[PDB]
C-alpha cells in the first residue's frame, strides 16, 4: 500500500509594510 | 513666505464664518476660495492649524448637494492630508466618518479625492483603522471593487489590506461584502503590475482565515494566482506564491490545474530561496491524497525537480519537510508510483533521503523520510542501494528510540507514528532476503514479539507483517517461537482488523 | 426673499474683497 498522506497547515500573514503608490494617487487626481 | 502666512492667518476666521453659512451661493464661492488657499504652502499651513476651519469644511463636505463644492471641500481635505499636523486636524474633526461618506458619491473627482486621503490616514494617522472600520467603510470598499479605473483600483485594494492585516472583524466583513470574487477577478482580468500586487496582498491576508480561504477557492483564485507565476515582478509572485501556500491545504479537490502545477514544477529551480519553499509546501498539500494532481506532478519531471530541491536545500527543513512530503505522496497510489519510485533513485535521490532520517533532523521531517522510503522499498531495485546507504540500522535504532519513550507529543509528532512508521518500512524492506539478514542480526525479533502486545491496532497488524515476512526463512522461525510468539499471534487471530489476522494466522503456518 | 438678498450681496462683497488681499 504505502504511507499516509499529509496535508502541511500554512497559515502564515507575512508582513505589513507605499512609494509607488504615491504617485498612483496624485496621478489619479490630475 | 512669512506674509504670506500673515495674511491667511487674517482671512481664515472671516472666512469660516462664511463657510458654515445658510445661504448655499455664499457657501460655494468661500469653499472654492478655501481650495485655491490649500494650495499654496504657507496659507494651507494656516489652514490646518484653524481647528475651526477645518470642521467648516468637513461639515460642508459631508451636507453640500452643490458638486463644484464636493469637488472642491474635498480637494482641500487631500492638500491636508500630504502633512502629519494635516492629518491630525482631519482626524480631530470627525473627517473620516465624513469622507467615508463620500465614497459613495457619483462624482468621481469626489471618490478620488476620498480614497487617496483616506489611503494617507490609514498608513500615518494613529487611530484611523478603527475609525474606518467603525464608519462601514470596508463594506464600502469592496462595493468600489467593480469599478475599472486601475489607479483608483490600486488604492482601494491597498486600503483593504492595511484594514484587514490582523483583524478577524474586518476579514469577515470583506467575505460577507462579496471581497474574494472581486479580488480574484481582478487578478483574472487587469495586467497593471502595481494593482495585481496590492490585490495579491489582500488575498494573501484573508487565506489565512478559515471562512474567507474556502470562499477563495471556490472563486477560482488558485487558478487565477497561478496566472501571474512567472510576471517579471518579483514581489507579485511571491505574494501569489505565499497566498497559493495558505489556500493549498484546502484546495485538493480543484480542478483544471494543470498549468499551475506545471508552473510551479519550474519554480523548484528558481535560485530564490522563498520561492523554492512556497513552491515545495504548495505542491506537497496539492499531490496529497490527489492521484490527479500526483500523475501531472511526474508527468512534467516532478520526481526529478523534487529530488534536485533536497540536495540543494541541505539542513533546511523548511524545504525539506514539504519537499519528501511530495515525494512520499508521488510515491504512490496511482498509475505512475513505481515509475516515481524508480525515478527518486535514477535521479540520484537515495543516499541524500537516507541521510535525511540521521541528526540533526527533527521529528517531523524523520517522520515523512521514514514515509517516503517506505514507499521507495515497495520497487525492488531500491532494496540493494537503501541496504547500503544504511537504512536499515537507522530505522531499527529510532524504533528503540520511539519504543522506550512510548512505555517511559515530542516535536509535534506522536512516537506511535515513528514506531509504526518505521516497522511499517521494515516489513517491506524484509523481502529482500539480504535485508533479513541485516534486520534479524540486529537483535528485532524480540521487539517485534512484544509490539504484538501493542493496543492501537496499526502496530500489531506492522508488527505481525514483518514477524511473518521474517519468519519464511527457518532459522528465524524459530527465534520468533523461541520468544513467545505463538500465545499473542493466537489472541490476534479474533481480531476485527483482517490484515492483523492474516498476518498472525502466516507466521503460525510457517512456524511448523 | 428681500432680507436674505442683502445677506447674500454683502457676504460675496466680503469674498471679493478677502480674494484681492490674497491674490
Amino acid at each position: 500500500l504505502g504511507a499516509n498522506d499529509e496535508l502541511i497547515s500554512f497559515k502564515d500573514e507575512g508582513e505589513q509594510e507605499e512609494r509607488d503608490l504615491a504617485d498612483v494617487k496624485s496621478s489619479l487626481v490630475n | 513666505e512669512q506674509d504670506d502666512a500673515e495674511l491667511a492667518t487674517r482671512a481664515i476666521p472671516e472666512l469660516t464664518k462664511l463657510l458654515n453659512d445658510e445661504d448655499q451661493v455664499v457657501v460655494n464661492k468661500a469653499a472654492v476660495m478655501v481650495h485655491q488657499l490649500s494650495k499654496k504652502e504657507a496659507s494651507r499651513h494656516a489652514i490646518m492649524r484653524s481647528p475651526q476651519m477645518v470642521s467648516a469644511i468637513v461639515r460642508t463636505m459631508q451636507n453640500t448637494n452643490d458638486v463644484e463644492t464636493a469637488r472642491c471641500t474635498a480637494g482641500t481635505l487631500h492638500n491636508l492630508s500630504h502633512h502629519r499636523e494635516g492629518l491630525l486636524a482631519i482626524f480631530k474633526s470627525g473627517g473620516i466618518p465624513a469622507l467615508v461618506k463620500m465614497l459613495g458619491s457619483p462624482v468621481d473627482s469626489v471618490l478620488f479625492y476620498a480614497i487617496t486621503t483616506l489611503h494617507n490616514l490609514l498608513l500615518h494617522q494613529e487611530g484611523a483603522k478603527m475609525a474606518v472600520r467603525l464608519a462601514g467603510g470596508l463594506q464600502k470598499m469592496v462595493a468600489l471593487l467593480n469599478k475599472t479605473n486601475v489607479k483608483f483600483l490600486a488604492i482601494t485594494t491597498d486600503c483593504l489590506q492595511i484594514l484587514a492585516y490582523g483583524n478577524q472583524e474586518s476579514k469577515l466583513i470583506i467575505l460577507a461584502s462579496g471581497g474574494p470574487q472581486a479580488l480574484v477577478n481582478i487578478m483574472r482580468t487587469y495586467t497593471y503590475e502595481k494593482l495585481l500586487w496590492t490585490t495579491s496582498r489582500v488575498l494573501k491576508v484573508l487565506s489565512v482565515c478559515s471562512s474567507n480561504k474556502p470562499a477563495i477557492v471556490e472563486a477560482g483564485g488558485m487558478q487565477a494566482l497561478g496566472l501571474h507565476l512567472t510576471d517579471p515582478s518579483q514581489r507579485l509572485v511571491q505574494n501569489c506564491l505565499w497566498t497559493l501556500r495558505n489556500l493549498s491545504d484546502a484546495a485538493t479537490k480543484q480542478e483544471g490545474m494543470e498549468g499551475l502545477l506545471g508552473t510551479l514544477v519550474q519554480l523548484l529551480g528558481s535560485d530564490d530561496i522563498n520561492v523554492v519553499t512556497c513552491a515545495a509546501g504548495i505542491l506537497s498539500n496539492l499531490t496529497c491524497n490527489n492521484y490527479k494532481n500526483k500523475m501531472m506532478v511526474c508527468q512534467v519531471g516532478g520526481i526529478e525537480a523534487l529530488v534536485r530541491t533536497v540536495l540543494r536545500a541541505g539542513d533546511r527543513e523548511d524545504i525539506t519537510e514539504p519537499a519528501i512530503c511530495a515525494l512520499r505522496h508521488l510515491t504512490s497510489r496511482h498509475q505512475e508510483a513505481e515509475m516515481a519510485q524508480n525515478a527518486v533513485r535514477l535521479h540520484y535521490g537515495l543516499p541524500v533521503v537516507v541521510k535525511l532520517l540521521h541528526p540533526p533532523s527533527h521529528w517531523p521531517l524523520i517522520k515523512a523520510t521514514v514515509g517516503l522510503i517506505r514507499n521507495l522499498a515497495l520497487c525492488p531495485a531500491n532494496h540493494a542501494p537503501l541496504r547500503e546507504q544504511g537504512a536499515i540500522p537507522r530505522l531499527v535504532q529510532l524504533l528503540v528510540r520511539a519504543h522506550q519513550d512510548t512505555q517511559r507529543f515530542v516535536e509535534g509528532v506522536r512516537m506511535e507514528e515513528i514506531v509504526e512508521g518505521c516497522t511499517g518500512a521494515l516489513h517491506i524492506l524484509a523481502r529482500d532476503v539480504h535485508n533479513r539478514i541485516v534486520i534479524r542480526g540486529l537483535n528485532t525479533i524480540p521487539l517485534f514479539v512484544q509490539l504484538l502486545y501493542s493496543p492501537i491496532e496499526n502496530i500489531q497488524r506492522v508488527a505481525a507483517g514483518v514477524l511473518c515476512e521474517l519468519a519464511q526463512d527457518k532459522e528465524a522461525a524459530e527465534a520468533i517461537e523461541a520468544e513467545g510468539a505463538t500465545a499473542p499471534l493466537t489472541e490476534l487471530l479474533h481480531s476485527r482488523n483482517e490484515g492483523v489476522a492474516t498476518y498472525a494466522a502466516a507466521v503460525l503456518f510457517r512456524m511448523s | 426673499s428681500q432680507e436674505q438678498l442683502e445677506h447674500r450681496e454683502r457676504s460675496l462683497q466680503t469674498l471679493r474683497d478677502i480674494q484681492r488681499m490674497l491674490f
